[PDB]
């Protein structure tokens, strides 16, 4: 116990980082899932 | 959670919080007239939090690991300087009383948060509306300059109407002569080199300025030492004091809020008392003004944010 | 129980204010009661403003009717009976 | 404990590295004219595909 | 109805004018400025009667509650005008200039 | 590498930046000439929508 | 202002523009006005001080005599040509009182004496809503007509616009009237891209909102009303001095920053244009504009003007103040000039 007040980020926000984590996460499963359906897409209407 | 407008929507009412005791009361005198113990005997039998004499070292000690800094750190003011030398050219007698000043309104705004968040009354010792007392005696005394007067004329015009006047004012009327007599009975030898003009200028300024203005919208309590030294009497006058006039009446649940950030961001409290106001008592050069930022920059628990410096044991640095 | 209470004696110290929100829920919800809502705009349908506007049949539609005395078309047997 | 001490030792020649493949990159994608130029249009080895790469 | 209109749109230019000209009065700057509002109003609904345009008639009350609106506004301006200076006097309100 | 390398990549390059400068010159007169007479896609101001006509049979017959 | 009547006023702030640019009606687009006018009213006069009241009064007087002149305008178009929309034959005097009114509404030259004072004296994070978010109703009025607006009129606006602007943010130090004066210049360089390419006005308009927003939220940290102020931010705040360089020298349109990007593809669809003379002239009122900015630049970052011995204190506080998305609007209104074909369409 160093500082005389409280520190409000003495504790990590769990909820934060949780909502912050899941949410990086999925915009990356997302972000691959979207990259591999334009890929295929793009192969199907053009044909290659 | 931190106070905010969120909290106050789901329930923070400082009118809800409120009871008998949620008081700002205000102790005053003279220097070495009984100020100390009476207010912490009031502030124990009427359960309210105390406030002593905001010192050089309040924000040293209010903030960090509350130990006091280096004096360079810590306004570069000594008040055993002033007493020995009021007259320096260096300027340490405005600049004592500016950051004194600037003690007394960060612990007014301490104050003014704790009664806004807990309900608890507040006894503090010689809060910032008798602080121009100190002001007009040295500069009756010629300590100090018409320009230092006007600049903390100035300051206070600027932080003082944003807060809330105390509930009530207790003084300690006190002869001269008898201060005269407690300072020497006292033995420190710098506070002996006080002048008794000094002294008379200070109760002068007390009598015709600072009773006046807190009789018209506060609650006056001139006690002499015999009135006072038994804590019973000025408790009793507490219990039966009756609060009809000034702005507390006005005050809802929005402004108590709106003061509530004010009081609780400490930075808009200290915003006025940097004005750029180039006084060469307290204008300090780009060269000091570096080394000594830079060292209290490396002074330990100070290089980052609070709970961010992992010299001092926080943990959790990476996951926040 | 006690929004019982306070109803009754909120009516019981000043009904001005319950009488007015009474009949605010009232206005609101007896249009979704009552079965002469739609009649209304029945009937403002059916009130001819206008001059009904013949149309050249080819033949190929026999809902419209011929002549005005004829059964075929919207009757106010319904307004009559109302 | 050495490549922790010396982690900032790897950073130009990697960037070094990098722009090596990013000058390979660019070679191979001015290729339009390849074996085209008037100057060099020669008939390719047996042994070869590409006369650069 | 081309005469009125021209004499309507002259009365707006007078109105407009008389705004841009400043007095010592602010109430007779807002005075004029509902003498634009007024002339708006009539220009408004005699284009709206003369064209037989009866899904817009409804325009006229909507300019007419939208300015009562703001000139409800404007007198509040006046009146915290008026309380911090004693008058409504315009060469009073100066002091952002520098 | 060699000299044909660096001699075929410049031959590339100049293709490039010359297809490059007749694309920008020709759009600029594309733009020019559909500003000047709006006949394509760019430059269709807008024109109020047949849509909200009423053309059912009104009171009025002389319409 | 408790939260209830704060919420009815910042909903009513946000939809009187959204009703302006949704709205294909020139009515509805003037009721949008005025709800972005009498629900920001109240905001000006929130501090309740006499400077505030001033700026009230002024910025009501100002936009209520440029809202008649539009309805003015609106009321003749339905005159002439039976709608309520500038379709295309729509008289050049009507359009030029639109152009008109609606410079007036923006604070743009000649029109322009109201809007340093009106950014006195009220709150910086007014200053932001006012400076930022009361001008995209005005410009979404102004690009749904531009083939029918006088180039002349709209060229000479906008030349002296830059010219007052640049002289004025050269003369003051106030912070916010350099900011008033700054959006005066750009909104200069919006007005004479919009009869050409209001697509460039639109990237204008954008780049000059991510580069005010930081500038606001920077002045708020610290209340930083004066140069001076702001130049002892280096004992109050060290560690943004240097995105306060970056920020300025962007607002100035140096290069590589992305605020160079605006100026430059203005200038470049000006020239396809060709009216060299104006681009000559705006440019050369940007290079004074400039000025001004590497004044400010050398007063709060490049020197180490002397600080005050409360600053210690200042200092022994801590402070949660800088929101989340000053870095972000801070980085792309700083790096994002490599990116310039996909920032313009
Ligand atoms: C590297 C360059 C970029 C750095 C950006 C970050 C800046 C920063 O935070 O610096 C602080 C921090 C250093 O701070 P520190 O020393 O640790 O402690 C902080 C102090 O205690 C803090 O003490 P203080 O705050 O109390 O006092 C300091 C304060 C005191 O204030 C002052 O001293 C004021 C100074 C005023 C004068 C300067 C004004 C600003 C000038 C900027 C340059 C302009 C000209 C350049 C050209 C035009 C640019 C538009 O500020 C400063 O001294 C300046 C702070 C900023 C310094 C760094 C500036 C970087 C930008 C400019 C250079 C790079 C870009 C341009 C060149 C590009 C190439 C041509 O910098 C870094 O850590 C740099 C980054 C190093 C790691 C990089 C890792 C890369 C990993 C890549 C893989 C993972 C990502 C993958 C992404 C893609 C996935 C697909
Ligand atoms: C072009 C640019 C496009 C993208 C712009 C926006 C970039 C992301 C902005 C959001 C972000 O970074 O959120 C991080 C923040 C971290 O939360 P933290 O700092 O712990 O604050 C809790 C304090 N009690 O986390 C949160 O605020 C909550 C978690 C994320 C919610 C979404
Ligand atoms: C047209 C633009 C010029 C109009 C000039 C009108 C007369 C004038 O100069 O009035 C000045 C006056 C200033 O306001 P005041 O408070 O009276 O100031 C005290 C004077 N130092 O201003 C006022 O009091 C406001 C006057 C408003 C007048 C509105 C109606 C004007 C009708 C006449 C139009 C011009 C006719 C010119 C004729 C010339 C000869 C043929
Ligand atoms: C497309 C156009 C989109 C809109 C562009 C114009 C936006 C103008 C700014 C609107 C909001 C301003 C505002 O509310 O200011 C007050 C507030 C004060 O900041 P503070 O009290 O710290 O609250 C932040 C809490 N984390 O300050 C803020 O919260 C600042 C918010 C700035 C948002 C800028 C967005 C720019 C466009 C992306
Ligand atoms: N110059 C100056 N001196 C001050 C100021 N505030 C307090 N002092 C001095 C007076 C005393 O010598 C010393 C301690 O303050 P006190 O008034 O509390 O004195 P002390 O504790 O001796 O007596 P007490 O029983 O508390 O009244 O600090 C101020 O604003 N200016
Ligand atoms: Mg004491």
């Amino acid at each position: 116990k160093f500082y005389v007040r409280e520190p409000v980020n003495a504790k990590p926000n769990w909820l934060a980082v949780g909502l912050s984590v899941g949410a990086s996460v999925f915009m990356w499963i997302y972000l691959i899932q979207t990259h591999n359906e334009d890929v295929l897409e793009y192969k199907r209407r053009n044909g290659l | 959670l931190r106070y905010g407008l969120l909290a106050a929507i789901l329930g923070d009412k400082t009118t809800k919080k409120l009871h008998e005791y949620s008081r700002v009361i205000t102790v005053d005198g003279n220097i070495c007239s009984g100020k100390n113990k009476l207010a912490k005997e009031i502030a124990q039998q009427l359960g309210m939090k105390h406030y002593p004499e905001a010192g050089i070292q309040y924000s040293s000690t209010t903030t960090g690991d509350g130990r006091p800094l280096d004096i360079e750190f810590s306004g570069s003011c000594s008040l055993e300087k002033f007493y020995d030398d009021p007259k320096s050219n260096d300027g340490n007698s405005y600049r004592l009383q500016s950051w004194l000043y600037a003690s007394r309104l960060l612990q007014y705004a301490d104050a003014l948060e704790h009664l806004l968040s807990t309900g608890q009354g507040v006894v503090l010792e010689r809060s910032i509306y008798s602080d121009f007392v100190f002001l007009e005696a040295m500069y009756n005394q010629g300590y100090i300059r018409k320009q230092c007067v006007d600049h903390y004329n100035e300051i206070k015009r600027l932080t003082l109407p944003e807060y809330l006047p105390p509930h009530a004012v207790i003084y300690i009327d006190v002869p001269v002569p008898e201060v005269q007599s407690r300072i020497q009975k006292k033995g420190d030898p710098h506070e002996m080199k006080v002048t008794s003009a000094y002294l008379q200028d200070i109760e002068n300024a007390y009598k015709k300025t600072f009773l006046p203005k807190m009789s018209e919208m506060c609650e006056v309590l001139v006690y002499d030492s015999w009135e006072a030294e038994d804590p019973t009497k000025v408790v009793e006058d507490i219990e039966y004091l009756k609060y009809n006039k000034g702005p507390w009446l006005k005050q809802d649940d929005w402004t108590f809020h709106y003061l509530r950030m004010l009081v609780q961001d400490k930075t808009e409290v200290l915003n006025y008392t940097t004005i750029p106001v180039y006084l060469p008592e307290i204008t300090i050069g780009a060269h000091q003004g570096s080394r000594i930022y830079n060292s209290f920059r490396e002074l330990p628990g100070r290089k980052y944010a609070p709970g961010y410096n992992a010299e001092v044991g926080d943990k959790w640095i990476w996951l926040k | 129980g006690r929004i019982s209470a306070f109803l009754k004696n909120a009516w019981a110290k000043e009904p001005v204010l319950v009488v007015s929100f009474s009949v605010w829920g009232l206005a609101i919800i007896m249009p979704m009661i009552s079965p002469y809502t739609k009649y209304a705009s029945m009937i403002n349908k059916a009130t001819p403003y206008n001059y009904p506007v013949p149309v050249r049949d080819d033949g190929n539609m026999p809902d419209v009717p011929s002549h005005p005395q004829d059964p075929l078309g919207p009757s106010l047997d319904w307004l009559k009976n109302l | 404990q050495l490549l922790r001490e010396h982690w900032v030792h790897i950073l130009v020649p990697a960037g070094f590295v990098f722009g090596c493949y990013l000058d390979r990159k660019d070679d191979e994608k001015l290729t339009a004219f390849r074996n085209k130029s008037m100057l060099f249009q020669r008939e390719l080895r047996p042994n070869e595909e590409v006369t650069w790469k | 109805m081309p005469s009125t209109f021209f004499n309507l749109t002259m009365a707006f230019s007078l109105s407009l004018l008389g705004t841009l000209m400043f007095r010592s009065h602010l109430m007779s700057t807002l005075l004029c400025l509902e003498g634009m509002v007024l002339s708006l109003f009539i220009m408004t609904s005699v284009t709206s009667l003369n064209s037989n345009s009866m899904s817009s008639m409804p325009i006229p009350i909507t300019i007419l509650v939208f300015a009562a609106c703001e000139a409800a506004v404007g007198l509040a301006l006046l009146v915290k005008v008026s309380n911090t200076y004693g008058t409504d006097y315009v060469q009073n309100l100066n002091l952002l200039q520098c | 590498d060699g000299p044909e390398k660096n001699y075929e990549k410049t031959l590339a390059i100049l293709q490039i930046e010359s297809e490059k400068a007749e694309l920008r010159l020709k759009e600029q007169e594309v733009r020019r000439l559909m500003r000047a007479r709006g006949d394509g896609p760019w430059y269709q101001f807008p024109t109020p929508e047949k849509e909200f006509i009423d053309h059912s049979p009104k009171a009025t017959p002389d319409n | 202002m408790n939260p209830i009547t704060l919420a009815i006023i910042y909903f009513t702030i946000f939809l009187g523009p959204v009703i302006t640019m949704s709205s294909t009606n020139l009515m509805l687009m003037w009721v949008g006005l005025e709800f972005s006018l009498l629900a920001i009213i109240p905001m000006l006069i929130n501090k309740k001080n006499p400077r505030s009241t001033e700026a009230a009064t002024k910025y009501f007087v100002t936009q209520a005599t440029a809202s008649m002149i539009i309805l003015l305008a609106i009321v003749l178009n339905y005159k002439q040509l039976g709608t309520w929309m500038f379709q295309q034959q729509t008289n050049g005097l009507i359009l030029n009182m639109t152009l008109m009114a609606l410079s007036m509404k923006l604070g743009l030259a000649p029109f322009h004496f109201w809007l340093p004072e009106v950014t006195q004296g009220i709150p910086l994070h007014m200053g932001l809503i006012l400076l930022t978010w009361q001008k995209i109703a005005p410009l979404s009025i102004l690009i749904q007509i531009y083939p029918l607006l006088n180039s002349t009129i709209i060229l000479m606006l906008a030349i002296t616009s830059i010219f007052m602007g640049a002289w004025g943010g050269l003369n003051q130090t106030q912070m916010r009237k350099i900011m008033a004066y700054s959006s005066i210049a750009h909104m200069g360089w919006m007005l004479a891209i919009l009869p050409y390419n209001p697509s460039l006005t639109l990237l204008n308009l954008m780049i000059y909102i991510i580069l005010t927003a930081p500038m606001f939220m920077a002045l708020m940290l610290n209340n930083s009303m004066t140069i001076n102020s702001i130049s002892l931010l280096w004992n109050k705040t060290p560690a943004m001095l240097t995105m306060i360089s970056l920020m300025l020298l962007s607002l100035g349109g140096l290069p590589p920053l992305t605020g160079f990007l605006p100026k430059w593809i203005i200038i470049t669809e000006l020239m396809k244009n060709n009216c060299l003379i104006m681009a000559t002239l705006m440019a050369m009122m940007a290079l004074l504009n400039l000025f001004f900015y590497t004044r400010l630049i050398y007063s709060t970052s490049l020197t180490m003007f002397p600080t005050n011995n409360n600053s210690k204190m200042m200092t022994h506080q801590t402070k949660t103040k800088p929101n989340l998305m000053f870095s972000t609007l801070a980085i792309m209104s700083t790096m994002t000039l490599p990116l310039a074909p996909q920032l313009i369409t």
